Order: C-alpha cells, then structure tokens, then sequence
C-alpha cells in the first residue's frame, strides 16, 4: 500500500521525484533525469519506474524555474496571478502517464509531452 | 478524578503520539518540525496550539 | 627482554588526570505548498530582503504565500539550513541541479508489527 | 555486557503416513546486523502447487521484496521442477530482477545432477541415521535475458569482450558470483565451487528486442556438510504434495537490531526413523554453519520457547534435550538444556536434538 | 576476574572543500595477544610530502621499529608514488630491512594496475553509497638487493636453484610469502592471491658489489571486501595534499595486554555524500575483518569515547548510532548503542556507523 | 545451569638430559558438542616401544574404540616408523577398520618427505625461539587390503570405474576424503592439500583371496601454522625413547556436555632453551586452531588448575602467566591471568605461555 509517515519524508504520501534537467542527445531523444525529494541519486524514466507511477508508488513534478523548460512559463504564470512578488512565484507541475505518449503535462487544459514540453 | 485524569490524559497521549505528525497533518501534508512552534498561521481556518509544548500547556490548564 | 620507549596511555583506573571527562546554490518556494507561515522570512538577513509576502485573498483560505526575490537573494542558505518549513515548499537547488525539499531525509523502510507465538503479544 | 534475544517456535504434525507439519517461528534480537548497509528489511514468499501426480511436476514461486539502505530490491521467480531420475532433476521457469529504477526479466531451461562418490551397503546397515553423505552437483543453465535497457546491452558487450580478452574468465567469475562475505561462506560449509563452463554466448532475436542468451554449466562439491548434496531426495517432497504448501517469512534489520517472522506448512517435517518410530527431520547443517558466521559477534542471553504439537494418540519415546513441561498431546521446550542448545546452534553449533514420537 | 579495555577517539575536520581531518586514538586492553612470541612492541611512522602539483607525485616514508622477543627488527621505506591513469599507478622507492645483526637494502621500480570486472551506470545511479566493488590488482616489481652479506648470496643461490629444480615454485611461493596466520587472512577478507610470475632473476654488477635482481609480476583479486581494490582512488589523496600529512602510531604487547597510541592528519577523512551533505569516510573493511581474527579470543567489556569536532557553522544532519551528548561545536559518542557497535567491530563486525554533517 | 567447565592439568619432569615428562589432564564441560550425532563416546590408546637404538626404529600402536549414535566404530593401527634422513621418514605397518558388522584390514608401505622452502642462518642467529616454519610434506602410500566381503568387493570396482570415466578424480577426491567439517579445517590451519596422484590401482592375488593394492602419492603445504611441517624433528623423539612411552586418553559426549580423561608419559615434553635453561615444549598450534572451530559456540566461565612438578634442585627462572602459588618443587597455576589464557586458547587463541626452569 503506502509507507508510514516515519518511513522516508513524513509530508509525502508517496515518494516524490523532480525532473532536474532535460538535455537532448545527438539523435534528439529527450534524456530526462529525475532525482528524488531527498536528492542523492540520479534516475531516468525507465518502464520499471514508470510502472510504479501506474500504481501511484511515486509522483513526478517539474519546477517552473527550470533553465530549459522551452515553453514561456513565466508570462503565462504572471497572467493567471494578475487574474485573481507576482514574478517570483514558482509552481510544481504534476507529471502524469499517458499510455499513448508516456509522460505528459496537463498545462492550462492542453496535454503536452516531455519532448514537446522541454527544449 | 476519573474524568479529570482522562481529560488531561488526552493532552498527554497527543504529546506521545503526535510529536512530529498527526493523522490530520499527514492528511494536510505538514511536518511538526519543532516542539515550541506557536501555529502555522491563519491557513486551514488556522492551526494554533499544535506543538507538544502547547499540548503540555493544555495538560497543565 | 628489552623494550621500546614507553607509550603513555592512562585510560583505565589510573592516578593520572583524564581530559575533560558565493551564489552557487539557489532557494525557492513551491507556491502551491507554501502556507505563508513566514518562518523562512525571519531567517533571511534584514539587509537582504529576499523573502517576501504575496496576497491575493483571505488568509484563513490560504490567501497568502512567501517567495524569494532572486535579484536580491545572496544564497547564504539561512532559510534552508534551519529545518523551518513544515510543508516542503522551501526547496534548494544545488549548483548541478538536484532539488532538495529537506536538509536530511530519513531512510525508507518496510513495515510489519512483530507478534509472538506464546508471549504477551500472542498470535 | 550481554544483550537479550527472544524467540518462539511451533511444530504441528498429522498422523498416519502424512509428513505434513505446520512450523511458526518468531524472533527478536538486540545486536546490530553484520550487514555494512543499514537499515536492510526483507520479505520472502514461497508457494508450491502440485500440477499432476503421475508426472511428479510441481509449480514453485518465490517473491523477494527487500529495501536495502532505501534502495527497493525485488527478485521474482516462477519455475516447474520435477523428478527425472534418482540423480537428475530438470526445472523450467521465468523470473524478474528489479533494483530501484532498473529491472530485467529472464527465462531458464535447467537440469541438476547429483551423484554420491560411493554407495555402500555396510554404511546403510550399520548406521541407522547417517548425517554426512559425500557428493557433487552439476547445473546445466540456459539463461534468456532480453537486452531491453541500454545498461543490459553494455553488461553483455562487456561480458563478451571480457571472455574474448581474458583467458582466466572461468576462474575469476567465482570472485564476482559470490560478492563480499559470500565468498568466505563457501570454505565455511565445506563447499567447493568449480569453475563455470560457457557452452555458448549467442544473441538471438526475440519478438520484443535482441535477447542475449547464455548456455553454461557448472559443478560444486560437498564434503558432506552441504544439505543440497547430502539430502537431495528430502528437500523435494513433490510426491507428498497432496495439497499446496507455502512458507512465508520476513525480517527487519537496522543499527538497533533484527526482527524476524516465519510461518508455513510443507511436507517432509516428519520422516520414518525405524522400528515404527517417527522423528522430526534432522536440522539443516548449512543454515547453522552459515549463521555462526554472523552470530559470534555479540554476547547474548537466550529466551526461546519451542512448542511442539503431536497427533492424537502420538507420544514421544525419547527427546534430548528433554521437554521442560508437557500439556497432554502438546510438549514444551524452554530453558535449561534447550536454551544451551539454542546458544549452541545460534553461534554455529550443529549438535543433535532428536525427538522420537511413536503411536 | 573480568577483562576490560579502554579507548579514546577524536576527529577534527575543516570547512569548505577541505577533506583534511585530525585523528587521535588511544586504547588499552587487558587480554594476552595472539602472537606466539611475547613481548612484541612496535612503533610506525608515515609522512607524505607533495613534490609538485601538476605531476601529482608525492614522497611517502615509512619507518618500522619493532622489538620481537628481544630481537630488534627494523624496516625502512622511502618511495615516490604518482597517479598515471585511473587504473595505473607507478611508484619508485628505496628501503632497508634490518633484523638483529643482519641488514639488507633494496630499490624498486613498480607499477600497480586496478580494474573493476564491470562498470555499470545503473549501479552508480541506483546506489548512493556503494560499499562492495569487484576488482583485481596487478603488481610489476623490479627488486634490486645488493648481495653484500654471505647469507644474501646463499639465499639468492638457493632461490635460483629452487626455481631451476622445482616446477611448482610460482604456487608454493605463496606458502612462504604469507608466513603463519597471514595465509589464513587471505581467505578471511575474501582476497585471492594469484601465482607470482618471474620475468627474470639476473645478477647485475653494481659499484658496491654483485646485485641480485628480480623482475616479477603478480595479481590478486578482491570479491569486493578488499579496500585496495574497492577503494583505489580514495586511499591516495595526492591532489588534496596541499601541505604534508603524517600518521604516527605505536603499540606495546606482552602476556598482560596491549597498549596502542595513534595520531596524525591526512586528507580524505571527509568525502561528499550528495545533496550538499558531507560525511566521515566509510570504515575500512579489511582492518575489521582482519581484527576479528584475533579479537574473538577473550570476553571483554568496552569503555570507548569518540569525540568528533566539526567546523564552525557545521552541524550533523544524521548519525546512527546517535551521539550520547553534544557540547557546542563538538559531539561525543560513548556507551549504549556506540559501545555495542564497538564490541561489534572489535570482534570482526563491519556494521555501518554513518555521520552526515551539513553547513 | 551456567556454562561452566572444570579442568585439571599436571606435568612432572626429570633432571639431567632427560626430556621425559608425565602429563595428566582431566576436563568437564557443560555445553552440547558440535557433532550432528549424539551421544558420541571415544577411547584412544598410543604405545611406542623401541626396537633397536642404532637403527632408530620404534613400534607404535593405536587403538580407537568409539561408539557413535549406538554404532560401534573401531580403527586399529600397528606401525614401524624410523628416521631415514633429516627430511625422509619411512613407516611399515598394518591396521584394521571395523564399523558395526563391517570390518576390513590393510597393510601399508609408506615414506614421508618434509622440506622447508628456505633455510637461512640469519633467522637462526637473530630469533632464539622461532615458531612459524614454512614447508611441505609428501606421502608415498602403498595400501593393501584383502577383499573377503561382498561390500568390500563393490567399493573396489566403483573406484576403478570412477577413475576411468572421470578426469577430475585427483581434485574431487579431496572433497570425499575430508568428510563433514574436516575440509573446512584445512583453510583454518593454513594448510593446503594438494591433489592426490594414483601411481597404480592393481588387484594382486593373496593367499586368503583377491587383495586390492593401491600405490598413491600426495603432498600438502603449511604456511607455518601446521606442526607436522614446522616441527618435523620434535614430534618423533625416537632416539630419546629408552623406555616404552604411552599416551592414554578418552572422552564421553552427548546433549549435556563433554568429560575428557588424558594421561601418559613420553619424551620431548622439555626442550633446551639456551643459556643452560630448559623450557616446556611450545604448545601445538594445530590443536588450538582446530578447537577454536567448535569452542566458540557457548559462553563459559573457566575453572582450570595446572600443577607443574619440577626435578630436585630445579627452580623456574621465568613464567608468564605467573604461577598463582609455589609449593617449593611443585608450582601451581590457577585463576587470574592463567584463567584468561585458558579462555584464550580454548576458543582458538595461540598466545604464548612460557616456563623457563634452570638447575
Ligand atoms: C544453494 C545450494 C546450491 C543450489 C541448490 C539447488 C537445488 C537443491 C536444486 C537446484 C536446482 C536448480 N538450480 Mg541450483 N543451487 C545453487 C546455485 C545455483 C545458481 C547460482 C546463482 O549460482 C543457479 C543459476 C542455479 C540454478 C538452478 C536451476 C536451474 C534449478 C532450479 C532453481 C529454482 O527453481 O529455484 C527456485 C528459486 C528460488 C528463489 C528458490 C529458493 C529456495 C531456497 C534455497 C530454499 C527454500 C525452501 C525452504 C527451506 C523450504 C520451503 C518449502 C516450501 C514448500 C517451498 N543454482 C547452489 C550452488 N539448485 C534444482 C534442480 O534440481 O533443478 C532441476 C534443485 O532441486
Ligand atoms: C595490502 C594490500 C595489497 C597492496 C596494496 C597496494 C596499494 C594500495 C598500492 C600498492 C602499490 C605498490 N605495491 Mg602493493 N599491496 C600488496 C602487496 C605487495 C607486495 C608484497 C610484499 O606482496 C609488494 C612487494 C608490493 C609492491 C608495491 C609497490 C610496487 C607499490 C608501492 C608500495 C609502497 O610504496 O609502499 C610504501 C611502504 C609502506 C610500508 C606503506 C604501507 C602503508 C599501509 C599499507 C597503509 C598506510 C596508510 C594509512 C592507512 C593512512 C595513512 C595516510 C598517510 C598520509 C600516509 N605490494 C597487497 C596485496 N600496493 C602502490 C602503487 O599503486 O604503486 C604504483 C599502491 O598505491
Ligand atoms: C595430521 C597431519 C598430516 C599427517 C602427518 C604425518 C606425520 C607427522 C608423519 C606421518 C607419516 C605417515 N603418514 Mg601422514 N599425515 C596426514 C595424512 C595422512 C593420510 C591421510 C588419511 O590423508 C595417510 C594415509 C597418511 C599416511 C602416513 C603413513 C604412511 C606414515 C605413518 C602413519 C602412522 O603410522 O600413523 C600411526 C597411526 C596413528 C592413528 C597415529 C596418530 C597420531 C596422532 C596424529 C598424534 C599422536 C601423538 C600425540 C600428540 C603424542 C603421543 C606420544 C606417544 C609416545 C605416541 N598420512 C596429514 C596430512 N604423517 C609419518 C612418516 O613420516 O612416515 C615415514 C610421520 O612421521
Ligand atoms: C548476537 C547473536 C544473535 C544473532 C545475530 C545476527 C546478526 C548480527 C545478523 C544475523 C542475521 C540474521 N539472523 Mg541471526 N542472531 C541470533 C539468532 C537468530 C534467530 C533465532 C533466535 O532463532 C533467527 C531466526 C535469526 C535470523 C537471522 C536472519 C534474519 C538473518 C540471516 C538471513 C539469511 O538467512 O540470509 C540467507 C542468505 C543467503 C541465502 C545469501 C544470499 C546471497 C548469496 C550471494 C546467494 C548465493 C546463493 C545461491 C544464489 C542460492 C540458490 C539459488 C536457487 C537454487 C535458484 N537469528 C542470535 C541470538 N543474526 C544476519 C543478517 O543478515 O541480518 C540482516 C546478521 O548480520
Ligand atoms: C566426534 C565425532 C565422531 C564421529 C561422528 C560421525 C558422524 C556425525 C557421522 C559419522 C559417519 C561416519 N563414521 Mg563416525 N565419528 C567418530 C569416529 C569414527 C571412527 C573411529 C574408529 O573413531 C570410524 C571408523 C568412523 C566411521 C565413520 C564412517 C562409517 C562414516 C563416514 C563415511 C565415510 O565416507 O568415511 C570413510 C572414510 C573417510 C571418508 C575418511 C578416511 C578415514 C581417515 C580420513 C583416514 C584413516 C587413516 C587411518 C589412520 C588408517 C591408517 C592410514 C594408513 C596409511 C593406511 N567414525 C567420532 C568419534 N561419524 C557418518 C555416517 O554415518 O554416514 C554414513 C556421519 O554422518
Ligand atoms: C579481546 C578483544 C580485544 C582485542 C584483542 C587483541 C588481541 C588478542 C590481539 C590484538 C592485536 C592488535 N590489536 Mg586488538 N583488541 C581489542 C581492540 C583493539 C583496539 C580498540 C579498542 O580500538 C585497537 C586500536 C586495537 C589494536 C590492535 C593492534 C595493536 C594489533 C594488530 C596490529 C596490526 O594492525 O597489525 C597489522 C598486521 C599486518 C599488516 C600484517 C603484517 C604481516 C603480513 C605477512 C604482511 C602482508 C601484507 C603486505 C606485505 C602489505 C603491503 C606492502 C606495501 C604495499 C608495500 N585492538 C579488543 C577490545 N587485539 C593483535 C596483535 O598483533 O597484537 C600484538 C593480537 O594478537
Ligand atoms: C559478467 C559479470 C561481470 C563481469 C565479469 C568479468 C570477469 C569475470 C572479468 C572481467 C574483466 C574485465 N571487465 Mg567485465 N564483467 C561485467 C561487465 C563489464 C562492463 C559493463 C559495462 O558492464 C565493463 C565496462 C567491463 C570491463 C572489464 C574489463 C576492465 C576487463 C576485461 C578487459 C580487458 O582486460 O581487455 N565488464 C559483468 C557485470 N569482467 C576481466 C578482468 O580481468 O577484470 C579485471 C575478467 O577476468
Ligand atoms: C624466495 C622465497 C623463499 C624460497 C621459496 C621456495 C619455493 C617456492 C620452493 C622452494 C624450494 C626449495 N627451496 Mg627455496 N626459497 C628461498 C630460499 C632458499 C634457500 C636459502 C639459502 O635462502 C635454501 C637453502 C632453499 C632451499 C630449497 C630446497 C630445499 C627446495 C628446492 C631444492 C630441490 O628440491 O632440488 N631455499 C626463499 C627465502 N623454495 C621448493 C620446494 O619444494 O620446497 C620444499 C619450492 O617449491
Ligand atoms: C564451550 C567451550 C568449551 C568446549 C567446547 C567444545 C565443543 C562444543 C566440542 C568440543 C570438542 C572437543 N573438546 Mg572442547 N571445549 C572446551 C574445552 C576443552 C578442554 C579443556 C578445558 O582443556 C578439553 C580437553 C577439550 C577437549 C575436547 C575433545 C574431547 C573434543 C575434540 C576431539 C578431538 O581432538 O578430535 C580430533 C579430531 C580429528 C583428528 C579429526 C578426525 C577426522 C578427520 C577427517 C581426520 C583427518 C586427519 C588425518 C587422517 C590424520 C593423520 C593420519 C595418520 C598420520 C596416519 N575441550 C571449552 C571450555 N569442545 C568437540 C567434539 O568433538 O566433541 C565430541 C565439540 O564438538
Ligand atoms: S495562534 Fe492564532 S493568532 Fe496566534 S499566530 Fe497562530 S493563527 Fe495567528
Ligand atoms: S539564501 Fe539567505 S538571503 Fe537568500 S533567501 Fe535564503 S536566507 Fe534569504
Ligand atoms: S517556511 Fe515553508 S510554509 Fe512557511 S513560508 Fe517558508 S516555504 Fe512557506
């Protein structure tokens, strides 16, 4: 099921990972590295670790201050804040698994793919 | 005395069991980093008197 | 039987007296996680007013949050060092990009309760 | 300076020709584990289901769910072992190995051959209960691991390159196969691991992706101490598997101590002893000799209770060490001689404790 | 009536990128040493001075002044070790061996090669702290001993004759090289010593007198336990040698017990642990596994105090076993869990004790 | 109900050049034996009765009467060992092996060769009492057994068939030879058993019936720990054997413990130590290293008394550990340091205890 508050971080209900860099290779494939909230090891989104995401054992997120996020996140973030210190707001986007495309980010009612999303 | 013991025992069972986390703050996704922190602020209708030092006060009171 | 110069080691029962017996890293608020308690703001040096408040509603409904101004932040790591944050919103990014939500994380474990065949905690 | 360890044991046996027994074991120890990484936890599950009586085939499963220094590690095995002859035993099975974000699957076609250096009638006639039998085992292995990951390919390329450039691969592979303290355990149980032999290392295409294939064969000899060799027929009660049998166990370990839970039924717990008398199966020697390796590092005090439950009408003829108390059909061991024998066998001793129960 | 041992430890670390730490250790034990000759006393001195930063070369010295059963024994070494590549490391040095009225000098030109059976990214990725790494080492040796004494000549003549007449010299030399219980130490640390190979045994004239010359090369493999193989880069902080580093130690032994004194500074005491956190270097496994060999002969009571001093602004994020007391900058370990871990590791245990200190 | 063991020792020595000493030892232990079968009892008898002074030939006898798990086991040996040279020693003898209703006799013609890897003068000059001697031994064996039983006939064939069909017979025979934990013991004492060599396996007719005849050769090397190699001259005081010498011992073992009774006179108990001083012979290392293998399974308190009786006019010059009491000619050891050394050497320690007595 789920581990207790005492095991790992207490705030987390499932283990938490953050995509920290999204550089590309010579062939243009997106090399995604995600480190856990503790942050002492580097992993890539392999099927075995995606398989955890199907059962909710882990959760993946992206910061909006990432150096290579490709999409102009600050302008859109600034607009929403103005709708309802505005600059320096930072958010965590919850990455989800789409069987057809793999990891997608439902940003502003529009599904995206990590390769489409990142530079 | 039986009622007066079980009343102040509630504040004591909470120091023993909710020093770092409680079922509510595991739900609200929060950590009690500290033993003498007053509140987390107005948030969630407010959360004052949640540390174990404050639960000690509510056992003395 | 000759020997080498003696080693002066008086540890046990002995009448001898014993002895006394840079902008590299970056910090951020995850705004959806912040509850605005401002514990981070008070660790920031007052001549470097990096952390600040941002209002958009009633405080009893999470209408306020904290944020680091990177233009004035000096990366002294005072807000992160002290494990103030109760939500994980205050995070740190190392010069090579790892994201730390807390300064030390307890190790993960399985969980089972140990009972005994014939002792007080039976079955 | 002495720490305390508490344990409880339980064996329930049926009457008639049944070899079926229920075993439950709980233990709690206060000394640090020898593992150089802590905390290390682990849960193991074994289930055996009879497929068909005439063939003698059975389906065995194994699941390993262990977290080592916050690193999730899982190994899964599903196999079909059956008795071919007195010395040969073929197994067909599939399994998966996952460490953190890494995982790889494998399929194997294997046979094990077990021969005794001698088979004399005089030994059988003059020794009613022999313990040591000298022998050797031979494994035929056909591994089938698909090279799905970038890392698998590199481990395979590297392996082929190493074989090609290093003549001493058959010898130095035993330094890899038994990592860290595992190498030392070989000499400890009087077990000799012979050099592996690579019949073939060929990549064969599979519908999913390129499949590195290894066909190897090895052998290993037991001076008599090894239970796989000395007791080849007893560790596979396939024909006595009238109903499914399961052994479930798990343990928690860290700097503070170890907590262990074990439970499950299976046949072979009771074996004929001669003269109409039954007897609990001789303790495996390899586990004791292997635990003396880590059990000799902290002076401890023993608190162990062994509750044995016999069938209706079935009363002990003889036990040493003798049961402390008795409760009609149930007999109890605690304290005195028994908690000396426990101190003996928890530190690596293999001293005999025999129970004979006749109808 | 009851044995006891007292000990004191101390580690002082600097801040920034410095890996420099000061270590002091005092011990006193009341049981007899396993040495079959007593009294045996011994003083050891190590000093390392950086020669040049760009080359990475350093000058290491070693002096051994030991009196064994009233027999003065001295070994002196002066060498120049430098990093050639990730796996090769060449050393040029001279030394002297004196026993009583006998003494002989030697000069050596040597290189050591260290390879890991595998190098996988997944391990590196999935593992934050790897303890066991499987590997092998190869030594190229060019010994130059002048045959000044009558005895040296005879040892050389005999050696050449033995090689000439005995085919099994490469194998049976390992029975001589590891004298008494050092051979049993090989199996204990999971270390395999391969057969030596004699490239050449030629007498070459020197200005002083005839110089027997040996050019040999050997190898040895570690299952992972061996620290020379598993930690090849960490045992030579040459590039971190900004200033000279010295380790000084000595011990007295006889029927009554052992007195030991150790002190000295050197880099590599602190290594990065990830996430901005520093950590004391993982305990060497070979010394613990080697001391369990002599530390399991007398029941003892532990009285050990470990005073750790951290840099200004630097506090510990996590330690198990937890420090008994804290006093400002310094943290103290004594009693309870720690004096269980000491009894664990003094008898051969290798259980992990980790301290993480972040700024 | 505490692990407690009681023991008594006694050595009586004569004056002059006599090396003759009387040794008596009794022991009582309360922990279970590390024997997979109990109860196991055993009586041993050894008598050496000299044959002629000039030849140096002596007649040695050995009788083994042991009941193992109600199975009577007997081995009898009668042999004629004599000194040929400093490294060669030929023995001619007959014996019989009986287990229950099975028995077979054997005749052997054998020679043992013992060489030291080096023989240096400096070691002799600078080390007054050397312990560790690196060497190797070679056995020439001509076994002859009458095959008058069906069971004996069957064992004779199988062996030939195995040799004929298995190439690895010289290697895998070591596994069968060292039954149970005997193989593990090899690595423990730093002893290497080389592969056996079969000169011939020929059936030769005898007046009684077909007699199996074997002529094999083997070797084994000692890192220095082994006493047969390190002390080859000292274990055969043939020339000092003016009168017949006999060593008689026996032991009873079961779940409750061990009781040991040992007694007998023989030469070599006292050896020259230099400077006119005599000294008790250095303790054999192999027995201690071999008992640490079973003596580390149960915590215990020692109760041992060692009464040493010296010749008239002969007083100790030095002993560590020092004698508790001195009743003039007879000295006593009990308690304090000596009990610390007994717990040391009963668990596998080999720490030196030296007594020097001069006239
Ligand atoms: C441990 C001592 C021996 C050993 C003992 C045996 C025995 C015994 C036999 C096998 C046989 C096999 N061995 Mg083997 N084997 C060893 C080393 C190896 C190694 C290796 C990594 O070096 C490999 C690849 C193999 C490979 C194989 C397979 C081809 C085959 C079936 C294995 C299987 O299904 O396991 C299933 C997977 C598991 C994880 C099971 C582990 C079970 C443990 C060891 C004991 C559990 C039983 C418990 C005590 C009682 C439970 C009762 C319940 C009813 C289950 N062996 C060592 C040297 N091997 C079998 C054969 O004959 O095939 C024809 C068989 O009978
Ligand atoms: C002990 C485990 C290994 C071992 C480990 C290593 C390591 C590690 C390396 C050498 C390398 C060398 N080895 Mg080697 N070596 C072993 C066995 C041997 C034997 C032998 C008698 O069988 C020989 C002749 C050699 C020969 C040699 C030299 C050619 C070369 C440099 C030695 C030197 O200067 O020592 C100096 C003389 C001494 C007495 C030093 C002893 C130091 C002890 C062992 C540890 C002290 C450090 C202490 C823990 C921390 C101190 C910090 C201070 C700043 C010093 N090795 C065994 C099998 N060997 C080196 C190389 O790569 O050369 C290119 C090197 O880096
Ligand atoms: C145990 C360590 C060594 C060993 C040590 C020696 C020694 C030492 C020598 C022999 C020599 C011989 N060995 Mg060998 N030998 C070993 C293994 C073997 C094996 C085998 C089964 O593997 C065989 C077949 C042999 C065969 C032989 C014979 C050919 C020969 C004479 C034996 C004899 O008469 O014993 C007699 C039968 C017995 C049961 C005696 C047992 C004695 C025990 C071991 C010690 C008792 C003495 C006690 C401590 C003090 C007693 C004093 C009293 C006065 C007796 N050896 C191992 C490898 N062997 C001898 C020789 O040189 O021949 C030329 C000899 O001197
Ligand atoms: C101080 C004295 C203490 C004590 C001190 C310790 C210490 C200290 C430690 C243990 C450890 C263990 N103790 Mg203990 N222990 C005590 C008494 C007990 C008692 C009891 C009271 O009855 C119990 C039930 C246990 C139980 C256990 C286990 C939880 C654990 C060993 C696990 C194991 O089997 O690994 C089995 C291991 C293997 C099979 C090897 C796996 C790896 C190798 C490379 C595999 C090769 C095999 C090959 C592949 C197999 C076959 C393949 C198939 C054929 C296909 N201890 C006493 C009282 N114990 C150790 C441990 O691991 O703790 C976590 C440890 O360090
Ligand atoms: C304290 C331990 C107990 C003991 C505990 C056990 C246990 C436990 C078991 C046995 C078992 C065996 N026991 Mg028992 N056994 C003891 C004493 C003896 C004595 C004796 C006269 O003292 C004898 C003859 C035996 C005989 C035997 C064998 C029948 C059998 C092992 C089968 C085998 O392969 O061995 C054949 C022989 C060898 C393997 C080695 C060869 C003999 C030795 C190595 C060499 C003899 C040389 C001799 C001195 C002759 C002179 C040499 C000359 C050069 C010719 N035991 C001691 C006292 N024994 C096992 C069994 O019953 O299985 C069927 C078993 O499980
Ligand atoms: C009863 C339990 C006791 C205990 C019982 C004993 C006993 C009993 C003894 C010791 C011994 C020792 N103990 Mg202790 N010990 C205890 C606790 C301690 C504590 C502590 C409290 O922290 C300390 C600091 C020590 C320290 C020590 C040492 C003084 C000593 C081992 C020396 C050594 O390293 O040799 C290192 C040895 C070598 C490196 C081998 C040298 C020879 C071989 C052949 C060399 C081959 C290597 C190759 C040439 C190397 C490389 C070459 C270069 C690359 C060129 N003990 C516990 C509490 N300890 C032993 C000793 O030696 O005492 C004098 C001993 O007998
Ligand atoms: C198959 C089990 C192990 C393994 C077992 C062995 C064995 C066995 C040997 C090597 C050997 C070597 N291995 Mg490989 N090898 C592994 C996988 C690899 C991988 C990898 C990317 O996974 C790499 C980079 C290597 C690298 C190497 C080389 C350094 C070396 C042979 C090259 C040479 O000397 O010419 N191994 C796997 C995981 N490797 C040889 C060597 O001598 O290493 C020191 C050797 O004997
Ligand atoms: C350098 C390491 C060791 C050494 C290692 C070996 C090895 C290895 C072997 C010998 C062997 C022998 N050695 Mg050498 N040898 C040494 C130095 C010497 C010296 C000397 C004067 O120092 C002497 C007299 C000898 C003498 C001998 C012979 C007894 C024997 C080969 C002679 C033969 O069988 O024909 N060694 C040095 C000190 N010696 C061979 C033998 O079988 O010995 C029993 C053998 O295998
Ligand atoms: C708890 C700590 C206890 C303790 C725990 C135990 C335990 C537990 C056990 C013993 C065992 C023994 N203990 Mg203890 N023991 C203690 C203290 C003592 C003291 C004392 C106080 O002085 C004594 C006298 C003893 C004495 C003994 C022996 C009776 C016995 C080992 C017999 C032996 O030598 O086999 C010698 C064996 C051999 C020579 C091997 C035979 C087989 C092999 C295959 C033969 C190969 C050799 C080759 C053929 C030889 C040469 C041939 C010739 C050359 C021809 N113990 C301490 C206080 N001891 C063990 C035992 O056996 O009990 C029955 C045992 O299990
Ligand atoms: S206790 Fe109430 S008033 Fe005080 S800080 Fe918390 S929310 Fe504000
Ligand atoms: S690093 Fe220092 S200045 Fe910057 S936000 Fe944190 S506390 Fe304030
Ligand atoms: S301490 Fe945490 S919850 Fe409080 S303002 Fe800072 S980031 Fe938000």
């Amino acid at each position: 099921a789920v581990s207790g508050p005492w095991s790992g971080n207490a705030v987390h209900k499932a283990e938490k990972y953050f995509i920290t860099s999204a550089k590309r290779d010579r062939d243009g494939k997106l090399q995604i590295e995600l480190v856990p909230a503790s942050g002492r090891r580097k992993l890539s989104p392999t099927p075995e670790m995606i398989r955890r995401l199907i059962d909710g054992e882990i959760e993946i997120y992206i910061l909006t201050t990432q150096p290579d996020i490709a999409i102009d996140m600050n302008k859109e973030i600034i607009d929403m804040e103005n709708r309802y210190g505005v600059k320096w707001t930072m958010r965590e986007i919850p990455v989800f698994y789409h069987e057809g495309k793999g990891l997608c980010v439902e940003l502003h009612n529009k599904i995206y793919t990590l390769d489409q999303f990142f530079k | 005395i039986t009622a007066g013991s079980l009343f102040s025992l509630i504040a004591l069972v909470r120091i023993a069991f909710f020093a770092h986390t409680s079922p509510l703050w595991d739900d609200l996704g929060l950590k009690k980093n500290s033993y003498s922190f007053p509140c987390l602020g107005p948030v969630y209708g407010g959360t004052c008197g949640v540390s174990i030092q404050d639960q000690l006060w509510f056992a003395m009171l | 039987k000759p020997r080498l110069a003696s080693l002066g080691v008086t540890l046990g029962r002995s009448g001898v007296r014993q002895e006394s017996a840079k902008a590299k890293k970056h910090y951020f608020i995850i705004e959806n996680l912040c509850v605005g308690c401002g514990l981070c703001l008070d660790k920031c040096p007052p001549k470097v007013n990096a952390i600040g408040y941002k209002f958009y509603g009633d405080v009893q409904e999470g209408g306020f949050r904290c944020y680091i101004d990177q233009a004035a932040c000096i990366s002294c790591s005072a807000c992160f060092s002290g494990d103030e944050c109760p939500s994980g919103a205050l995070i740190e990014v190392l010069p090579d990009g790892e994201v730390l939500d807390f300064s030390y994380t307890p190790p993960e474990r399985l969980d089972f309760d140990l009972r005994f065949l014939h002792r007080f905690h039976r079955e | 300076d002495v720490t305390t360890a508490h344990s409880d044991y339980e064996i329930v046996l049926e009457g008639g020709s049944s070899s079926w027994g229920k075993v439950k074991a709980r233990a709690k120890v206060n000394a640090p584990p020898a593992s150089p990484l802590l905390p290390a936890d682990c849960d193991v599950k074994l289930n055996v289901k009879p497929l068909d009586p005439a063939k003698g085939f059975v389906r065995i499963s194994a699941v390993f769910e262990s977290i080592v220094d916050s690193t999730k590690n899982k190994l899964t095995i599903e196999a079909d072992i059956a008795n071919e002859t007195k010395e040969r035993r073929i197994s067909v099975g599939e399994g998966m190995v996952s460490v953190g974000d890494f995982s790889h699957t494998f399929s194997f076609e294997g046979s094990v051959v077990n021969l005794f250096y001698y088979r004399s009638d005089a030994v059988r006639r003059n020794v009613p209960n022999p313990i040591y039998m000298q022998g050797r085992q031979f494994h035929d292995i056909l591994m089938k691991v698909p090279l799905d990951n970038n890392d698998l390919i590199d481990t395979w390329e590297g392996t082929v390159k190493a074989i090609g450039s290093t003549g001493a691969f058959n010898d130095w592979i035993r330094d890899f196969w038994f990592i860290g303290p595992a190498f030392t355990a070989l000499n400890e149980g009087g077990q000799r691991i012979s050099r592996i032999e690579v019949n073939g290392l060929n990549t064969e295409s599979g519908p999913k992706g390129p499949v590195g294939v290894s066909r190897w064969r090895f052998s290993h000899g037991g001076s008599g101490m090894v239970d796989s060799i000395s007791r080849w027929a007893e560790l596979f009660p396939s024909d006595k598997l009238n109903r499914p049998a399961q052994v479930e166990a798990g343990f928690r370990s860290d700097s503070q101590g170890i907590e262990v839970k074990v439970d499950g039924e299976f046949p072979g717990v009771s074996v004929d002893a001669g003269g109409g008398l039954r007897r609990i199966l001789n303790h495996p020697l390899i586990p004791l000799v292997h635990h003396g390796m880590v059990g000799k590092f902290n002076n401890f005090n023993v608190d162990a209770q062994l509750k044995v439950v016999l069938p209706k009408g079935y009363k002990i003829r003889y036990a040493a060490p003798q049961y402390r108390s008795q409760n009609l059909e149930e007999y109890r061991w605690s304290g005195g001689a028994y908690a000396r024998w426990v101190e003996h066998v928890c530190k690596g001793g293999v001293g005999q404790f025999e129970i004979l129960y006749a109808q």
